[PDB]
């Protein structure tokens, strides 16, 4: 991964995903979000990322 | 009956009271500093804190 002054960035669309099965499994990170709440992001279907 | 605008009066009392309720159901579409207009969205969206 690259730098700070050369953050990456890319777009993810026309795919379906889940976020529970990565949710669940405390390995990544930490989670902390903000607007739509982390348990609820499975049910609705926000245009892109 | 060849003249019209006789019936003033009439006429302002109900345009004052369309008015009113026009504007009345008019003002439940702003955001009033929250993040949506509409709770439905909130209640789906955000959690109860």
């Amino acid at each position: 991964f690259a730098s700070v002054y050369a953050w990456n960035r890319k777009r993810i669309s026309n795919c379906v995903a889940d976020y529970s099965v990565l949710y669940n499994s405390a390995s990544f990170s930490t989670f902390k979000c903000y607007g739509v709440s982390p348990t609820k992001l499975n049910d609705l279907c926000f245009t892109n990322v | 009956s060849s003249t019209a605008s006789a019936l003033g009066k009439l006429q302002d009392v109900v345009n004052q009271n369309a008015q009113a309720l026009n504007t009345l159901v008019k003002q439940l579409s702003s955001n009033f500093g929250a993040i949506s207009s509409v709770l439905n969205d909130i209640l789906s969206r955000l959690d109860p804190p």
